[PDB]
């Protein structure tokens, strides 16, 4: 075979100047998904809800054979998952936001850093619409452009791609090493939304409500003239008008009414979130909508189903990455241990049910080690090796020492 | 909006009077300006840039 | 004191905005009399406004009487060539 | 096995993606610059069609990709790149159906 490829990618676009290239997307198109972020309401919540299911419930950091790799860091043992631990202290919130931001934008982007002692001090992340990559004929990204605003204009540079990683959730092909924006890819339909929701809301104002309309002077008589008709605005002024207020007339004066004119927003609002909630793949109950006949069995056992597989795929996606991008060149340049190690990053199941474990365990424990119970019921594994490699309970071991 | 102008001195008691903040517009237009070119698709091939 | 009508107050209000855009969408022509209510004019100021039809979309749609094409409902300025 | 395809399930789920969608998912082994396995590289499978014998097996692979205003073209031996195939018209289909095309007036008139 070849050591580079030698299929094609039909990605070219831009140079220093704007294009409405298609493949690429411009500081403008970014800046768009900023203002879908930031600009607030349902359609915001729902992306943010999609976030937290993706990268909300946290992660566990393996090693395969990480025993093996007990070394003296600073005077003191670790294994490269105790390193790994210390190196990334709060990687639930950073998985959680670059995960979220992976989800809006096509990528997530950042930096490595260094303390001035030169040891590692974090992943710094960066600002993703303000950076766009470009890529060679073959594929691959070689540098990072980027955008950032100052007082009513810009600055702008160029930067390697060398110091910074990426990570790209969403692809146009298994080949991409750019992605898609969800945001962009469904903007026709967030527009769709908005629409709507401004259409309902100007038709309650000027048909939800019923309204006065008073009638002066005889059907065939004498007309009345806008100076008369000021004087009967006085009378029936609802701005002077109380809930037990009476009028006395002649028989020349109609008080009509302009009624609430029905239409069924209700149903209007459930096909838009019917038809945004499955453009951004979310069941449609989290977008406080309710359905027929969903709730209930085999119907929704599949709805679940479809959204917890989701979850994987993009949680195996950014796992993969972010331990190739980031962990691997951090334990390979600031670590005295092997970054060729099996690294596992796993993220929680946000919608797995302990309640339901606990029953599986009763049922088949039985075939279990001690660790293998402790990984699942999501526990620190038990201090002594035998023990947690052991498959009858610590606890029944104990009350066998006990007996002994 | 109208540029600052001074507080004036006030009798104790006496009603304070009214300078109060005016205002104006600047018009924007937007005229489109244009540029174009074309090529062959023969040109686009053979050509070395 | 000002009310919403006066004079220095017009540039604050929403609707002044609003209801500009809406004169410069509706024309056709410069000619206001021809196209606004004597009260609109003044409340207003469509004498300030650039009202002369060429923001109002329907001057760029096509609507030939017969269509065989399906050409009817194109607006020239989202050409290719525009 | 399990070393030489680290991430099987991430490209098990992006090639059974592209052979749904498209009639075959189809890409390149590739090397280390030692000579060594690097990897299963798939190819943008829109980019590809499959040229076939009188038995119906391919033979070449001839590739279309987009570039600043226009295509370039080029053609590939079918003893270098590798494909899969879900949907078939016959168990001796060796090019598939694409669903989307199988099915398109119904997309059509949904989307209507
Ligand atoms: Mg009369
Ligand atoms: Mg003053
Ligand atoms: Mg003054």
């Amino acid at each position: 075979a070849s050591s580079t490829p030698q299929t094609n990618v039909d990605s070219m676009g831009g140079g220093h100047s704007y294009q409405f290239n298609g493949q690429d997307l411009t500081f403008e198109d970014l800046r768009d998904i900023k203002d879908v972020r930031d600009s607030g309401g349902q359609v915001a919540q729902l992306m943010d809800y999609k976030a937290l299911l993706n990268f909300g419930e946290g992660c566990e950091i393996h090693v395969e054979g990480d025993d093996e790799t007990k070394q003296l860091v600073d005077g003191e043992p670790m294994t490269l998952s105790e390193w790994l631990e210390d190196a990334f202290p709060h990687l639930d919130l950073l998985v959680l936001d670059l995960g979220g931001d992976a989800l809006w934008y096509p990528y997530a982007v950042g930096e490595i850093q260094e303390t001035i002692t030169g040891e590692f001090k974090e992943a710094l992340p960066a600002e993703p619409w303000t950076l766009m990559p470009e890529s060679d004929a073959q594929g691959k990204v070689q540098a990072w452009h980027q955008r950032t605003k100052t007082h009513g204009g810009y600055q702008t540079q160029t930067l390697p791609a060398d110091d910074l990683w990426h990570i790209v959730i969403n692809k146009a092909s298994a080949r991409d090493e750019v992605g898609i924006s969800e945001v962009l890819r469904n903007k026709d339909e967030i527009q769709a939304f908005k629409q709507n929701e401004a259409a309902i809301n100007q038709a309650i104002e000027l048909h939800g409500f019923p309204q006065r309309h008073v009638k002066v002077g005889k059907e065939d008589g004498a007309p009345v003239r806008d100076n008369d008709l000021r004087r009967v605005r006085t009378i029936f002024d609802p701005r002077t008008t109380d809930a037990n207020t009476a009028y006395f007339t002649g028989q020349d004066v109609d008080v009509e009414t302009l009624e609430a004119h029905n239409f069924d927003y209700s149903a209007i609002h459930e096909m838009d979130m019917r038809n945004l909630t499955t453009a951004l793949g979310l069941p449609l109950e989290a977008g406080n909508v309710g359905a027929d006949g969903l709730g209930s069995g085999k119907p929704a056992e599949l709805r679940f189903a479809l959204l917890k597989l989701a979850i994987k795929a993009n949680q195996r996606s950014f796992s993969v990455q972010f331990v190739e991008r980031v962990m691997r060149p951090v334990v390979r340049d600031y670590s005295p241990f092997d970054h060729e190690a099996d690294i596992r990053l796993e993220i929680n199941d946000p919608l797995e049910d302990i309640g339901e474990v606990a029953d599986l365990i009763q049922q088949v424990g039985d075939y279990m080690t001690n660790e293998q119970v402790a990984e699942k019921l999501d526990l620190p594994a038990p201090e002594d090796d035998e023990v947690a490699d052991s498959y009858r309970s610590p606890a029944d071991m104990e009350k066998d020492e006990a007996g002994v | 909006a109208s540029d600052e102008e001074f507080a004036r001195p006030t009798g104790q008691g006496a009603e304070i009077r009214d300078d109060g903040e005016t205002y104006t517009t600047v018009a924007w237009n937007a005229t489109k300006l244009t540029e174009g070119s074309r090529v062959t698709d023969e040109m686009r091939d053979q050509a070395m840039v | 004191m000002q009310l919403r009508r006066s004079p220095g107050m017009r540039p604050m209000d929403r609707d002044w905005h609003q209801e500009r855009a809406r004169a410069r969408e509706q024309a056709y022509s410069s000619d206001l009399t021809s196209q606004f209510s004597e009260s609109e004019i003044v409340k207003y100021e469509l004498d300030t406004a650039q009202i002369d039809g060429s923001d109002n979309p329907r001057t760029y749609i096509w609507n030939r009487t017969i269509d065989l094409f399906g050409m009817n409902g194109t607006d020239v300025r989202e050409l290719r060539n525009r």
